[PDB]
């Protein structure tokens, strides 16, 4: 007979996860390029007008 | 010239000036209180330092010797120029020069008492400051509203005094 065995349920058990649960993510690139080249313009804005400000001040002393 | 190079010993001259050369004062007056000053002493003695250089030039040699009265003259007309502003604009000098040792005598970092002195100097000696060979296009960077460049630590005498200064509207 059975009695005390380890048994599954009546309604079996609900589904696991087996497949691969790898989800594209991020935005599309050519967006990280975009805001890349953005930085950098800034960059470059912020940085050339403190060129000619020490340029000036050099002109000074 | 070059500096000195794997050894060197000062060495002094304890000696006196010829009696055919006469005597003149000295500046007296160290780094930051002479470069607060270039501007005002480059506006007075212009021609002075001009015809200095000149006959440096034109003795081809002997500039040390042949140049001694234009020298003489120009060391005048400096101690005439911070005469007048001890005399007169003793605090707002000091707040420069102060504001200037605590930096490394860059002039950016010192624009609120350098404001302040121009104003004094202009309205009681008449001289102001000209940064020459600009177009009328260039604005001058010691009057620019908002520079990029901006101090570590704008000195707190010079604050309070420019504060109190538009509140009194003297400037
Ligand atoms: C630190 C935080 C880590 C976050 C970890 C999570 C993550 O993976 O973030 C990805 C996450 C996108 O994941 P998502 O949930 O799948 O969103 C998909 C988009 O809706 C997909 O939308 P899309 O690609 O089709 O276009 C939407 C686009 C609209 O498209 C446009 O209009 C063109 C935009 C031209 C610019 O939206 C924007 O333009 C937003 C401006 C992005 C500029 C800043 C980029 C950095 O990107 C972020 O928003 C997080 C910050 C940026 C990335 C991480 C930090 C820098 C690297
Ligand atoms: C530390 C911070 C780590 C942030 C981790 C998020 C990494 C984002 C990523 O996984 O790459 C996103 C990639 C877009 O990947 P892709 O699948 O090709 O675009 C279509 C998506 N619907 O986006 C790209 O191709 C550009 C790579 C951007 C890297 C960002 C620099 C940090």
């Amino acid at each position: 007979p059975s009695v005390g065995q380890d048994l599954p349920p009546v309604g079996g058990y609900e589904p696991v996860q087996w497949r691969r649960n790898l989800p594209a993510r991020g935005f599309r690139p050519l967006v990280y390029l975009a805001a890349l080249c953005g930085i950098c313009g800034y960059g470059f804005y912020r940085a050339l007008g403190g060129i000619q400000e020490r340029r000036e001040l050099k002109r000074e002393k | 010239p070059r500096e000195a190079a794997a050894h060197w010993v000062p060495f002094e001259d304890k000696a006196n000036m010829p009696d055919n050369v006469p005597d003149v004062v000295e500046v007296g007056a160290t780094s930051a209180p002479l470069l607060s000053a270039s501007y005002f002493i480059g506006a007075k003695c212009k021609p002075y330092n001009d015809d200095f250089m000149l006959c440096r030039e034109e003795s081809q040699g002997s500039g040390a010797i042949d140049c001694l009265k234009e020298g003489r003259r120009v060391t005048r007309c400096a101690v005439s120029v911070i005469e007048d502003i001890n005399k007169s604009c003793l605090d707002e000098f000091r707040l420069h020069w102060q504001c200037l040792e605590q930096n490394n005598h860059q002039l950016s970092g010192c624009r609120k008492a350098e404001a302040l002195l121009n104003k004094c100097v202009f309205t009681k000696l008449n001289l102001e400051k000209k940064i020459p060979g600009l177009r009328p296009d260039e604005e001058p960077v010691f009057l620019k509203k908002d520079p990029w460049i901006k101090p570590a630590v704008d000195d707190f005498k010079s604050v309070r005094a420019y504060a109190e200064a538009k509140k009194n509207g003297t400037l």
